[PDB]
């Protein structure tokens, strides 16, 4: 078992630990860790690869499911209204909650006791991770229950299936709206932007839509923007007291903090009006989730960035130097070499010393060591990486919102005006929101604007 | 698989019409390089003591972290133009895309 033993045995690949550890002062103790499932178990022919349990499109399987059952349980199955189960114990101040999990052994009743609060249930199972991303699953979840109220209204002969449909329709045009009109050019910034995401013309089915087995690495950049707390803000977006900043190793698995400590809007007014962490070559991840990941339910508290290394080299990843060769990027041989890559010298001193050659750097580590790009919070690795994923995803998908035939002219036109702020306004009690874009803007009240100004998704073209 | 469909089916099959499972749920990730294991198929760099990748010594994952990434919480700087929306957003949409299950 990797959760009590240290011993190497398949399928547990502990880290150990290294002499002077920070933390660790027992070198026979470990950092558990499993092996990803292999996708063929036992095979003396196949080289190793690992399994995508989600459907790699850009289509809210995270509010939805990947697989048949779940995506039935996760329904209001009681009515033909075409709506998503809600809690049956609570709600935040009138408003939707996600359902309970039915799990044997349940880590979020761990994180507080008394509270007995379980995990709650989504499309996707690290729902309840951080309450953050409890929130924005809720979000998601009364925008649905949202548009098939709204679609029911304009279409009373629609039967549950149908409206389950559309308005499951909608929620992932504006998942992939979102994330290519918004996130996504912030990410890469303006040139890699251009480079690895050209205007779309139209689906092209030679176009793999499969997630790359690198991106499952690559993308964990964003453990580097991670805060060391959750902000709760109350209605004046000022700190809700007591505990307005509560650390990460206190947060997560707790569902308690959303049901108890005053719902999703204290936690969606925190993210809008809190500075994200900005990935700095000599702070690049901080100690809640380098010493303190699940530090409340787990034996030992584990460090996020050396499971991302563990796990490339679980999956078999090639290190830093060959991932810049696929990329078409000079690939450093000496430190020298590697300084003038990361415009840095120390850093690459201090890589040379643990690694010995760049060839040998993990993907992660060598990715967000890199400097960021004009406006973008990747470097030129990250950006290529990430870039050419998410170019498979929208050219790959049959159902795009803007390919041909999967909305219509005044459909997609209507689907233009959407944003995640609105999308605030017409599902929480939460009445000024970030202005336009909402990834950008961090400061209030500087960057905030009334939910009255931002304009709702109009439906009018969606009756029959 | 059906010659004319308006919505997507929950596990992603039949999107792409000539290899219908590519992007379908419980499916093999593709992969962009070949990969890199100690014996070639199945073992990780790291799980045989001395056994060296590319002529240099395997780094413990924690003693890259302590060494690297490790540093002290009060220096953190704020992005002044990036919110926490633009993390929580980035989690969200991974849960969309990938999930690597463990034994
Ligand atoms: C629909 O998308 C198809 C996939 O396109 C890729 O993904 C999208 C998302 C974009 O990023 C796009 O930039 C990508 O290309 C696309 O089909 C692709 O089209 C290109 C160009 O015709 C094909 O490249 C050619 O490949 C042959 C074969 O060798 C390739 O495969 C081997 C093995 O993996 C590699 O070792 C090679 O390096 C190649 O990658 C080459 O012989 C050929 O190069 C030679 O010829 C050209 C001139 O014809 C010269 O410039 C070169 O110097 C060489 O002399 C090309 O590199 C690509 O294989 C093909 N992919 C698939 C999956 O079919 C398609 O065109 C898009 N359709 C529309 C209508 O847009
Ligand atoms: C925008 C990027 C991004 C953000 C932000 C992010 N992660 Fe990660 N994380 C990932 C991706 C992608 C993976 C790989 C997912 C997979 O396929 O299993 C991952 C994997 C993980 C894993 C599995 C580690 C392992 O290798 O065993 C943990 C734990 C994790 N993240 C926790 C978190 C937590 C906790 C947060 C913050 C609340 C977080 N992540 C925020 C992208 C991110
Ligand atoms: N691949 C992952 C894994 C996790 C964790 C693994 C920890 N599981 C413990 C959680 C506590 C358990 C007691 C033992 C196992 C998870 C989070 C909820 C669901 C499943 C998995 C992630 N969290 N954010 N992003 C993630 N990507
Ligand atoms: C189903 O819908 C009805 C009407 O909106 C609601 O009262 C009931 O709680 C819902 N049930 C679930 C499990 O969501
Ligand atoms: C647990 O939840 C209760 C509310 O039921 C709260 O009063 C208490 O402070 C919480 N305990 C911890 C350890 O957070
Ligand atoms: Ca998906
Ligand atoms: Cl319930
Ligand atoms: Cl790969």
């Amino acid at each position: 078992n990797c959760e009590t033993s240290c011993v190497q045995q398949p399928p547990c690949f502990p880290l150990k630990i290294p002499p002077n550890d920070p933390r660790i002062k027992n070198q026979a103790d470990c950092i558990p860790f499993f092996r990803s499932c292999p996708a063929c178990p036992g095979s003396n022919i196949t080289i190793r690869n690992q399994i995508n349990a989600l459907t790699s499109f850009v289509d809210a399987s995270m509010v939805y499911g990947s697989e048949e059952p779940l995506a039935r349980n996760l329904r209001n199955m009681s009515n033909q209204l075409g709506l998503l189960a809600v809690n049956q114990r609570f709600q935040d101040n009138g408003r939707a909650l996600l359902p309970f999990d039915n799990l044997h052994d349940d880590p979020c009743l761990l994180t507080n006791r008394s509270a007995r609060i379980p995990c709650f249930l989504a499309g996707d199972t690290r729902s309840s991770e951080m309450p953050e991303l409890t929130s924005m699953h809720t979000l998601l979840l009364r925008e649905h229950n949202r548009l098939a109220t709204e679609l029911k209204s304009l279409n009373p002969r629609w039967d549950g299936e149908r409206l389950y449909q559309e308005a499951r329709k909608i929620v992932g045009a504006m998942v992939q709206i979102i994330t290519y009109r918004d996130y996504l050019p912030l990410v890469l910034g303006p040139t890699a932007m251009r480079k690895y995401l050209p205007t779309y013309r139209s689906y092209n089915d030679s176009v793999d839509p499969r997630i790359a087995n690198v991106f499952t690495n690559a993308f964990r950049y964003g453990h580097t923007l991670i805060q060391p707390f959750m902000f709760r803000l109350d209605n004046r977006y000022q700190p809700m007291e007591p505990n307005p900043r509560v650390p990460l190793s206190r947060v997560f698995f707790a569902s308690w903090r959303v049901v108890l400590e005053g719902g999703i809007d204290p936690i969606l007014r925190g993210l809008m009006a809190t500075p994200a962490k900005l990935n700095r070559q000599n702070q690049i991840a901080v100690d809640e989730i380098r010493e303190r990941l699940f530090e409340q339910v787990m034996r030992i508290g584990l460090d996020l960035p050396a499971l991302n290394m563990q796990r490339s080299r679980d999956h078999g990843l090639p290190g830093y130097n060959a991932w810049r060769r696929f990329c078409g990027l000079p690939q450093p041989e000496t430190v020298g070499q590697l300084g003038t890559v990361l415009r840095n010298l120390k850093l690459a001193r201090k890589l040379m010393e643990q690694y010995g050659t760049p060839n040998n750097i993990d993907i992660w580590m060598g990715g967000v060591s890199e400097p960021l790009k004009r406006k973008g919070r990747v470097g030129p690795l990250l950006a290529c990486i990430i870039g050419t994923q998410f170019r498979k995803l929208r050219d790959g998908d049959r159902f795009w919102w803007e390919n041909e035939g999967v909305f219509s002219m005044q459909q997609r036109q209507a689907l233009a005006q959407i944003s995640l702020p609105r999308i605030i306004c017409d599902n929480t009690g939460i009445t000024t929101v970030s202005k336009n874009n909402i990834f950008m803007s961090n400061s209030y009240p500087r960057d905030f604007v009334n939910c009255s100004t931002l304009p709702a998704l109009n439906l009018a073209s969606w009756r029959e | 698989c059906p010659e004319q469909d308006k919505y997507r089916t929950i596990t992603g099959m039949c999107n792409n019409r000539r290899s219908p499972t590519l992007g379908a749920s419980n499916r093999a990730f593709v992969r962009w390089l070949p990969a890199e294991y100690e014996d070639g198929f199945s073992l990780p760099y790291g799980w045989t003591p001395g056994v060296k990748r590319n002529g240099f010594p395997v780094a413990l994952a924690r003693a890259v972290s302590n060494e690297i990434v490790r540093f002290p919480t009060d220096q953190l700087t704020p992005d002044q133009e990036r919110s926490l929306m633009f993390m929580q957003w980035g989690q969200l949409l991974d849960h969309d895309l990938d999930f690597t299950p463990e034994p």
